[PDB]
């Protein structure tokens, strides 16, 4: 019982987690091109 | 369900680092 619920736990920390990662990534696009804006 | 919820949870923590790893690049961009 608390092995399945904590898998299920460990899955919403999961999607969580790549919420993070792929709005880091979005930041880390957007500073990008500013920083190509700003060598042009 | 054992086995299934390490790999879960390493593979958790890998992305997290990940994560991490994205935000310092993004302060330092």
């Amino acid at each position: 019982k608390g092995q399945q619920e904590l898998n299920l736990q460990i899955g919403t920390e999961l999607n969580g987690v790549n919420a993070e990662i792929r709005k880091e990534t979005e930041i880390q696009e957007s500073l990008e091109g500013k920083n190509k804006k700003f060598d042009y | 369900i054992k086995i299934e919820i390490k790999s879960n949870k390493d593979a958790l923590e890998e992305r997290k680092r990940i994560l991490k790893e994205a935000k310092e690049e993004n302060k330092r961009i």
